[PDB]
């Protein structure tokens, strides 16, 4: 969308990941699976919520009768009532109509920029002890196991502890 | 290149809901909900939790004079609206001009209070009148000839019709209404035939109410077999207020009055949808409306905190992101 | 390292187009539409494709009763709206006071079918009565003294004013508009020397209609010569319906009748815009606007499925990208 | 605007590119020329297109004559009828004008989105084959034919190829 | 390195000022500004610098009639809007039914000539009527049976009521407003005994007005000591045009005329809020509104240009950035 | 917020930066200073300025007497006049509460947009000559003096002329 990270440079999405809007997916010799990342899918819980509340909860009409009756000497005025009730109705199709035209492109943009953030969030957190092979993924230089796994998705990464290695299997690589 | 991966991707499911943005239309998305309520029960429910008037085979003219048809309909103390059927013509039997008639439905939409009293008492208000003949062909009850249940039409007694005034005074403490009728009979032979005296007046007093009424004779085409005519006139008075009848004749004086209790001005609903025995905090023609969305389309002509009318057929409001399961 | 270069960059021009934005005004851009619609034709066109009604000379006070400047009532036509014009002043001759005259207008406004037809032939309907010196001074036909070609002025004949009660059931099918007049002279000399009788009446009666017309004899100031005042009066009667005229004098008896089936609620349209042969599905009294935009400044009082009327006199919208040459 | 591309660190556009709205300026010994990216112009094509429709045909009005007739003894009700007129004239007048100046910075952002996201296309793609001279141009680190200039394009990119070459070509320059 | 920093990053302060936002509330920001109007002065101002008319213990009825208890005020020149208070009862003393009340205060709302005078000179005008002991007991003025100040209660002098017929001729160039009244007595004696004639008429007649009235005689419930009913009518004359006055009882006859120029539409405010000497654009019956915010929250009831009423409590609209001084 | 500088990869803001809303904080041996970026900032200042007035200019109101008085025998037109005050609050009180909502976000992404964007300004300048030790810092490989700290801020960093001496930094820290 508007920041090319949902069909974006991430093409499709996990149908496999289920507990979250956003997550992780690993592999290593300990197995593979999904996970998603439950601060960031909340924020944008609460985000969403907040956000059909506010396009509901702002609507506040009182007590209304809009039956009127008119006699055969009054269509004049009558004609006038129903100006009133046509006017009232395009007025609200027009808005209730571009409302949602221009929140849900809101509401997706938002998407986009939960997943570019998510992505930013570990990319400024293994810095070279990881090279970005593409389609939001990384590749460790060094091995990451269940215990560094969980650090990266607990925003507690060590990357003194693993630079060392990283130092090493990057140069060699990249002979 | 010890191999270990970590990627960042995000949901999707097996939810075909589409919605449409400023520059995308059918964007199929994971999560999404419905803006625009256009679900009604089909029932006629109590707004306030107060059951409506429903008037059935009659109108508000006829339940309110007393038309033969319309006998016990609800009785009952108040309502939140009235409703009439789309085919409700028994309303005034004899021809003639109701006046103020949309003004006095508008005004009897939503009441309080309500309590039909004897303000003239016909045992011991007219002993100088005849007040049993005054029935007529044109207002039939089980065939035979009637009239009014909460009107009197006073006709001479014997061929004497002396002067006529009596008065009320509201002790009820709530404001009363009061309806008369003035008859305009076709000729003057059927003028004395009917008030003995060819040239009469009629005057209706209060404190704030004063207009005379002078009969007009002529000989209208026959409705409902009546080439007279008979306008219909009501009015309020006040707690405490004094009101006065005069006349010698062509007056039909009431009987009954209503000393009622009003509300803000509600609504007549002319549907034949039923009444159910319901709550709701919404009412339209076609049924009730039981929602917190925002917008509605089910009818423009609501009653009530009501959801405001759009012309749309689906708001459908996106919460979840876009759905892509598979890549071609 | 041969120095090959590969840049990204978007599209400018020479649009000088300049579009507002919620944080910045001007910002010139490459491609704009404009929402607003600000111009029109400068005519009066047919709307739904039917013509409309251009009284011209007279108002419509005097195209129904039928003022001797009031050229004809057409043929069985019908129109779409009615177009009168700020120089229209020909109306009722004889002054009085026509009676829900603004109500008449609305529903008079738009039809879909209409025929005059006389409702009460002249001379074989009023054999008691004088048809023929019933003219005044102040509608002049060319000169002479005349009166409404719809309407019939009753006086005396010689010195018989019987009474009078001419019926008519309404066999056309459809509504039928019936057009009559009260006559209220200064003196009761002056209403013995028209209809004999100083105390006189006027009943007019249908299925729904009862009222009773007493005269007023009084002196009021001179309005084109005239101190007595003609009120004037209209009521509709539905198919298979009688309507009872029935009166002693002081009556101004209806010749021609209008048979009519009326449209929706329509608007009156009052400007000297010319009449030219055009269609359009929105009419404003400044001219037509043939446009699908949402919003015009064109004229607030427009007729027919019309955009919104705004008082912006530019809605610009931006739909290229920001225009940067050099 | 929002995304800093366009009138940012790529200062200005070309009036040389008329066949698109976003696309390519390349020069080698063979030649140059303006080339439009058609794909992401024909998205932005699509956007907009269905953006002026979008508030264009949500405007469902009925037919209505304002034109009211009031007696000299009507003035109230006659008031009601221009309270009417004047309230809907500026309900209308104050949302179409606020709703251009939405839509108007929707749409420069919109387009800032995607001269970023091309440009980030070509970087995530050229990689380190290539170095970023800034002003949203590129300087290829090897021999970047025609053929190989449409590959970039018609994104196709064979870094492999071009790797070991450009990898030379970085070293000899960086003694 | 040779350490050496260079941050970025932006502005915090002390500012507890929370707005809302779609997605976020509560959201603290460093600068804000308030959308809604919320405040007035607590004053009725002057409209377009002129000021208004308060009539205070009076209503417009009594006022532009004279009671007796009203003209006490500073009399008029022009004004914007008229004021009343919510006890503004001293009006028409004698009962009756003022004609077209409703639509004569929007006419009188704002003018922008207004001048008393004497159309018809009590003392030279009606030498056969008696012009002097046309007072009534409805009306006391400090404990003396008086009558209207512009209006002059017309009665037989003695024995003798003859053919009253008095016109007047729009000189001043404007407008010219011009009210009469029409007593209804009580019984038939009372007729005889203030007109001594028994069947009249009143007519009042114009290039436009042409009506005739006929007396209405009926016993009406005590209304300030009085069973008779007095409506009041109104017109307005164009300059240069005869008004005709022809009565042979009943007719209360005008003594003071307005000559009138009429502004646009204005409002009339009823409110205890007392008067001071400021300006403003906008009034409200609250107070003055002296903004330029689009939005207010004062009173739906706004005369000129004004912001458009919402139920709005805060608008708090985000100017700064989010305000975050410390990091937990 | 939207674009993650705010709140995000910054986690907080600066008390003793009172020049501005976006800025600097350098430090050197001559010594430090917080500085307020006077362009972008300026920027800021219009358009936010320019929104508020674009939301209160474009209201256009004309005089209007909305109080309407009726007798006993009009209730009808006067729940009418009712019908079209409460519709008109209705519609208006909607839109000034969603119009707050809306825009009050829109600023605060106006503002996580601006600091994102001096960031980058900022990096697309010192390159490789500075180390981005993250949370919006940078660290020098050279020696930065008071007159280079200037052209940083004035946009004018001098990547050749202290090139070579970040070269020598780079990779003896390597080592
Ligand atoms: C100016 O207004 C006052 C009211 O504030 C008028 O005086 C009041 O008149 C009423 C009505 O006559 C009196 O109340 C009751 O009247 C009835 C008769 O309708 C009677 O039965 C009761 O005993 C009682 O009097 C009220 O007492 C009286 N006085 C006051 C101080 O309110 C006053 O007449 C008005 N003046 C003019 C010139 O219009
Ligand atoms: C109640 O309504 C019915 C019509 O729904 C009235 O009866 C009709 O009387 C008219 C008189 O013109 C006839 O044309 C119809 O054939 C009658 N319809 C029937 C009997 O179903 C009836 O009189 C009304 N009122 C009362 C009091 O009975
Ligand atoms: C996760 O991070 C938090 C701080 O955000 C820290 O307190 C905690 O120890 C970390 N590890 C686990 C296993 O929760
Ligand atoms: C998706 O599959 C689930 C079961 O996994 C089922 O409940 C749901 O109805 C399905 N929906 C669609 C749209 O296929
Ligand atoms: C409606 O609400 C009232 C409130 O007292 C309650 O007593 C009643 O049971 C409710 N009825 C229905 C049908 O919901
Ligand atoms: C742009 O140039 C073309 C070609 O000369 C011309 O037709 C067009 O009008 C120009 N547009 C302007 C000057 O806005
Ligand atoms: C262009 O791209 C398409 C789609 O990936 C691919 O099939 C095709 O081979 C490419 N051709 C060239 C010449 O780059
Ligand atoms: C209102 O403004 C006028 C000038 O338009 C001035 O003469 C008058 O004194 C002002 N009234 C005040 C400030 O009360
Ligand atoms: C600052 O930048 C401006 C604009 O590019 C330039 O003219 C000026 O020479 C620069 N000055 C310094 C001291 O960097």
């Amino acid at each position: 969308g508007l920041f090319g990270a949902i069909a974006g440079f991430i093409e499709g999405g996990w149908t496999g990941m289920v507990d979250g809007w956003y997550g992780y997916h690993h592999q290593n010799e300990q197995g593979s699976g999904y996970a998603a990342d439950l601060k960031s899918t909340q924020n944008a819980i609460d985000g969403i919520t907040n956000k059909v509340n506010s396009v509901i909860e702002k609507m506040n009409t009182q007590f209304t009768a809009v039956g009127k009756e008119f006699n055969h000497l009054e269509k004049r005025i009558e004609n006038l009532n129903k100006k009133v009730d046509d006017g009232f109705l395009d007025i609200w199709t027009y808005n209730a109509e571009l409302l949602v035209l221009l929140e849900n492109e809101r509401t997706l943009d938002y998407h986009d920029s939960n997943v570019k953030n998510l992505y930013e969030k570990v990319r400024s957190q293994l810095k070279n002890n990881a090279k970005e092979i593409g389609n939001g993924c990384f590749e460790f230089y060094h091995k990451c196991d269940n215990t560094c796994m969980e650090s990266v998705k607990n925003g507690t990464y060590d990357y003194p502890k693993y630079s060392e290695e990283a130092k090493l299997n990057r140069e060699e690589i990249d002979s | 290149d010890p191999g270990d991966t970590l990627c960042i991707g995000y949901h999707a499911n097996n939810s075909t809901d589409t919605v449409d943005t400023v520059l995308e239309k059918n964007v199929t998305v994971t999560h999404s909900v419905n803006l625009l309520e256009d679900k009604h029960n089909g029932k006629l429910c109590k707004l306030r939790g107060v059951a409506p008037l429903h008037l059935g085979k009659c109108n508000i003219a006829g339940w309110i004079l007393g038309n033969p048809e319309c006998e016990s309909l609800s009785t009952a103390s108040s309502w939140s609206y009235i409703v009439e059927t789309p085919s409700s013509d028994n309303g005034t039997c004899y021809p003639g001009d109701f006046i103020d008639y949309e003004e006095l439905r508008e005004q009897l939409s939503s009441v309080s209070s309500f309590e039909r009293f004897e303000i003239f008492p016909k045992t011991s208000s007219w002993p100088n009148h005849d007040s049993n003949k005054g029935v007529t062909a044109a207002c039939p009850h089980a065939g035979a000839k009637s009239f009014y249940k909460n009107l009197i039409w006073l006709v001479k007694k014997g061929n004497s019709y002396p002067k006529l005034s009596k008065s009320y005074i509201n002790d009820k403490g709530k404001e009363v209404l009061v309806l008369w009728g003035i008859h305009h009979p076709s000729t003057s032979a059927d003028q004395q035939s009917l008030y003995q005296n060819a040239d009469t007046y009629v005057f209706v007093g209060g404190s704030r109410y004063s207009k005379k009424f002078k009969p007009e004779i002529a000989i209208r085409p026959k409705v409902r077999d009546q080439e007279g005519r008979m306008n219909y006139y009501w009015t309020l008075v006040e707690p405490g207020d004094k009101i006065t009848f005069e006349a010698t004749g062509n007056l039909v004086v009431p009987r009954y009055a209503f000393a009622m209790e009003r509300n803000a001005g509600s609504g007549i609903i002319i549907s034949d949808t039923p009444v159910h025995d319901c709550n709701t905090t919404c009412q339209t023609p076609k049924g009730a409306i039981n929602t917190s969305l925002p917008f509605q389309n089910i009818h423009p002509i609501t009653i009530g905190k009501c959801p405001k009318y759009v012309k749309s057929t689906k708001l459908r409001l996106a919460t979840g992101l876009r759905n892509i399961p598979s890549i071609q």
